[PDB]
DNA sequence: ATCGGATGTATATATCTGACACGTGCCTGGAGACTAGGGAGTAATCCCCTTGGCGGTTAAAACGCGGGGGACAGCGCGTACGTGCGTTTAAGCGGTGCTAGAGCTGTCTACGACCAATTGAGCGGCCTCGGCACCGGGATTCTCGAT
DNA sequence: ATCGAGAATCCCGGTGCCGAGGCCGCTCAATTGGTCGTAGACAGCTCTAGCACCGCTTAAACGCACGTACGCGCTGTCCCCCGCGTTTTAACCGCCAAGGGGATTACTCCCTAGTCTCCAGGCACGTGTCAGATATATACATCCGAT
């Protein structure tokens, strides 16, 4: 299961997943391909933010999905 | 061409309502256009000012009227706010 | 009612004025005009403020009146509000 | 009113009520403007431009023209008292000034 | 022009006497490019920790204050996830007498203890703030495994 | 009392003083640091923050930003970097 | 016999001292009672903050200290010291207050 | 035998003449010469509508009518009647145009 | 193409003319250079506001109605050029 | 308890301990300094509202404001204030 | 500049860039602000509140006194030949005067 | 005191020319009907602050008197300014030539308005200690009648 | 040119008081993120008029000479503010008491911005004609030397 992510940076991204994992095993995966804590990073799908909570599972995610990262910085 | 708003021909009606033979030129057009202007924005700047300080959002009658008789001096203040009343009644009804 | 409080600036106060004004010598009869001026002067600022006040639905003649219409006037105050 | 004429003749003015309204709304003096409003300052304007013509047209007449020259306007305001304060700070272009001579000059008796 | 010349003397400066558990060098042929190392502070749950970062200097110096990027992971309440740095004296309270020795170890001397008033991350800042025994255990779990 | 030869060095160019200007706050720089340091910095005392707008207005159309005795110190005592500037 | 100062150099030190000092020069209840008076003609039954009456009061002392500068100078103009009713009358003209 | 008017007349004369006419007293093209000189040392290269120019000059003759009326009191007001250049000065001083 | 010395224009015939529509008699020897101060201080006042007011709207000829707000701005208001 | 009233009193204050480390300011002319303040904004914001309207725009970029302070403030203190809001502007873009 | 910080802080000023934003837009003075207005403002504002302070505070020092009254201010503006020239109608309440004596009447 | 030049100003009349007054096509802005939603009118309540009042005590105001300095009128002068006449000059008017640049128009890309969630900057209330106000003592310096 | 005595002003030290700068709790507005209709930047075209040039007048400017009247300095007179001492008046500080209305909150209603559709009011353009400016020729007011 290949998942097309595009960044603030115009970057495509191709991740391996399976519809039973968890998005914290994506942002584990993510962090480890690219060296960014999921911490900033979050997908966004179809307009809906993807909470880490919920599983991909729940989401519908189908094959060679499309998928937004933007960065978020706080204040201060 | 673009079109220029002006107030000549209400100015020209006043005119011909006061004075029936008289005439008036364009320079005297062009004056009376800045005075009808430059009153024109005091009086809307004044009310302006006063909606703001008693914190109000809109423009009725009665602040017109505090500017009129802020702005002009006693005779034609007091004469300027009697006709501006009696225009005001006339139009509600 | 109140009648004849004019006379309540009295002669040394317009000659105190003056000497803060830079005056080495006074007429005699300077304190009548300057009464006169004064007068005028609180009567152009006291009409303005109670118009002001006058407009709000109110009853008491705040400073923040007083201010608007010295500002209004072209002689700006600061230190009471604004 | 009748509500079957046109705002400017409704209000039994001569000055228009809708320019004025416009003018009121698209010159960013408020976020609302009132209904009774643009009548209110057309009418202090058409009263103004009344008594300032009528003043020119007198001093027209009695200089023997026809037609309203800056001159006439400039002595029309000068030799008023009301309009004299409304207009202290205006300067009347091709207008020049009152004739008058200070009482000192004239030649001696 | 001048840039070059304070780079210049500054790195002569940094070369006859380092400071201790900092290090620093141009590793670009660019003189404005340079890289630093910093070593875990023994008062601080980043102990055995190593840190590089790289450090860009803009067309005018002094005057303007040069940039600073971490490019390992540390979870600290002042850094940024990316790597961005969050230091007050970087860019409202920079001054033209500062030099990068200066800075690398203002930057040690934070190390030390975050800043609490204003943290970069509001979460992992609010996590501090709740119980120092759960801040130092996942400071401990995040730089032991990221540092080497 | 001479002054010392650390203090004379310019803490911003770390080059000898040419005719070095003294702030209100006693931190004294070189000129050409000074005049460069107005148009695109904080515009204060680097070593200290102190606000010297008011004071540099009033001194540029003066001309009196230099110290005429500080300069005249170091430039007779130490001529020979004076001159190779 | 007793120590009596020469016509005129009492009243610099008046100046020099009034220059200095920034105290209110006018009493402030006989102003009070003028205020009080002059607004009652325009509507009756007025009250008034105090912090108003203070602001009228120091603008009336301004404008009063402005004027006697402006006339004093008229009077220097006039190749005189003493201050006469003319002066302050050609002054306000001037200034363009009474036209 | 030849005829001349005694110092005076002519002058109140020519009051007379020119406070009833109301064209321009200064000739037009030393002025726009003047206006662009002035306007060039501000910025380069600069264009003038012709309204332009005349509105300056109307500006500057209200002006100086006004400024000459206030001189003239002044010189009035110390008993005499020339106008000197201290008179402009003290009219310049009580307007407020240069304190 | 420079221009210098041109305050000369306003000559003396000029300054007696304003001054005799101003209700002056008699006329003192050191007017007019007091006179030709004041009149170019007073059209470099206006002449600046003007163009300022023409630099910001990217344009390179001053119109009337730029002197016009430059005047009003300054105080004078001037009727009878638009506006 | 009233409603909150809001001034500047906190940002005159840093700049006061920012001019003079050691100096305190009395009320009377800590309310002087907060209608002055006021004042000098009403008077370029209207200046700028008024020179963006003359223009036909519907904006009020930063080339207003700088024309309106050009305008308003004498000949050194207009260049001082150009030269810190161009700076200030420049320094927030980047 | 870097985002995440108050906008005050971005441009190294002192005033307030969002209450002068929020003023502009609310006081009826166009129909859209733009980005850069409020900060341009905000900084020509404490340029020029610096610039009173730092004159009051010297002559509050010339005066052996260490807090700022209102006579300072207005010392500080009236021996200011820029300060006198903007500040020209306003009136300082208790502010007093600056001192000044005509030579014709000094004793000779 | 007016008399008679002698000048300038005011007044009656022909005329013809460019600006004022009026007619016309049309198109852009004003007018008319309907909805919704927020601003403003209105009623009830609190307690802040304004007005009224009395006792003392004392700094400021009112009154009177001696007199020295400055306001003011008159005289004399000589120098700067008005008045007029002949001459050099640059303004003023006409006509033409041209190109810099104001003014209008079509595209569209990026800057700015709107809305929810959120939490930290800023505001209200407390408080305490240091800078400022006041008083008593002494040293210093303008000032004037008499040398 | 000055000495010295009476008097006003400044320095210094000690004591007390209240207001200003710091701290804590808290409610709301500024920040972040995203979406979307529109404005003004830009390239392109037209065509207005501001600039430069020329030649011919003749109106205003310039320089010089003559006289005269008035601006300035001086002298003299006089009278009226100034400065000081004494007496009478109410300002001011403090205190207490009462209540009018400014300020707040809650509820409801109706006034106006927004929308679309329709049409005529005035705006640019054109043409006819007479009001007044120009010139020419009388009639009267006014200024000046002098009996
Ligand atoms: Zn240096
Ligand atoms: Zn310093």
């Amino acid at each position: 299961m290949q998942i097309f992510v595009k960044t603030l940076t115009g970057k495509t991204i191709t991740l391996e997943v399976e519809p039973s994992d968890t998005i914290e095993n994506v942002k584990a995966k993510i962090q480890d391909k690219e060296g960014i804590p999921p911490d900033q990073q979050r997908l966004i799908f179809a307009g809906k933010q993807l909470e880490d909570g919920r599983t991909l599972s729940d989401y519908n995610i189908q094959k060679e999905s499309t998928l937004h990262l933007v960065l978020r910085l706080r204040g201060g | 061409r673009s079109r220029k708003e002006s107030y000549s021909i209400y100015v020209y009606k006043v005119l011909k309502q006061v004075h029936p033979d008289t005439g008036i030129s364009s320079k005297a057009m062009g004056i009376m256009n800045s005075f009808v202007n430059d009153i024109f924005e005091r009086i809307a700047g004044e009310a302006s000012r006063l909606a703001h300080y008693n914190k109000r959002s809109t423009i009725t009658s009665r602040e017109i009227q505090t500017a009129v008789r802020l702005l002009l001096p006693g005779e034609l203040a007091k004469h300027a706010v009697s006709e501006g009343t009696k225009a005001v009644t006339k139009y509600t009804s | 009612v109140l009648r004849d409080n004019i006379q309540g600036i009295t002669k040394p106060a317009i000659r105190r004025l003056a000497r803060r004004g830079g005056v080495k010598r006074i007429s005699g009869l300077i304190y009548e005009e300057t009464r006169g001026v004064l007068k005028v002067f609180l009567e152009n600022v006291i009409r303005d403020a109670v118009t002001y006040t006058e407009h709000a639905k109110r009853k008491t003649v705040t400073a923040m009146d007083v201010v608007y219409a010295l500002k209004r006037q072209g002689r700006t105050l600061y230190g009471f509000g604004g | 009113s009748a509500k079957a004429c046109t705002r400017s003749s409704r209000a039994g003015l001569q000055f228009p009520v809708g320019r004025v309204h416009r003018l009121l709304r698209k010159g960013n003096y408020s976020e609302r403007v009132g209904a009774g409003a643009p009548v209110y300052l057309a009418a202090v304007l058409e009263y103004l431009t009344a008594e300032i013509l009528e003043l020119a047209g007198n001093a027209a007449r009695d200089n023997k023209k026809t037609r309203i020259i800056p001159r006439h306007l400039q002595l029309a305001i000068r030799n008023d008292e009301e309009l004299n304060k409304l207009l202290g700070r205006v300067t009347i272009a091709q207008g020049g000034v009152l004739p008058n001579i200070q009482a000192v000059l004239l030649p001696k008796k | 022009h001048m840039a070059l010349k304070r780079i210049n003397k500054e790195l002569s400066d940094l070369a006859r006497d380092p400071p201790a558990q900092i290090s620093a060098g141009p590793v670009g042929d660019d003189m404005f490019h340079w890289q630093a190392t910093i070593m875990g502070p023994n008062d601080s749950p980043y102990q055995g920790g190593v840190f590089f970062l790289t450090i860009h200097f803009p067309t005018d110096y002094p005057f303007k204050p040069p940039k600073v990027a971490f490019t390992t992971r540390i979870y600290h309440p002042n850094i940024n996830s990316n790597g961005s740095i969050c230091l007050d004296i970087l860019r409202s309270q920079w001054s033209p007498a500062l030099t990068i020795s200066k800075v690398l170890l203002s930057i040690a001397s934070l190390l030390d203890d975050p800043n609490p008033d204003d943290p970069k991350v509001p979460e992992i800042a609010r996590i501090y703030k709740t119980d120092r025994d759960k801040y130092n255990r996942i400071s401990r779990e995040w730089t032991q495994k990221y540092a080497m | 009392a001479i002054p010392s030869l650390s203090e004379c060095q310019c803490g911003i160019c770390m080059e000898i003083l040419v005719e070095p200007v003294t702030l209100p706050c006693n931190h004294t720089l070189c000129k050409p640091c000074f005049q460069s340091t107005v148009e695109k910095a904080s515009l204060c005392c680097p070593f200290c923050r102190r606000r010297v707008s008011s004071w540099t207005r009033y001194h540029t159309r003066r001309n009196s930003l230099v110290n005429v005795e500080l300069w005249t110190i170091i430039q007779k005592h130490y001529p020979r970097e004076c001159k190779l500037r | 016999k007793p120590h009596r100062y020469r016509p005129g150099t009492v009243a610099l030190r008046e100046i020099r001292r009034y220059q200095k000092s920034t105290e209110l020069l006018i009493r402030k209840l006989p102003f009070q009672r003028l205020v009080r008076e002059i607004a009652q003609d325009f509507k009756t039954d007025l009250r008034f903050q105090s912090s108003a009456v203070m602001a009228l009061q120091e603008a009336c002392e301004a404008y009063l200290v402005g004027l006697f500068e402006d006339t004093n100078l008229c009077a220097i103009h006039a190749k005189r010291v003493t201050i006469m009713p003319k002066d302050i009358q050609l002054a306000r003209r001037i200034r363009g207050e009474r036209a």
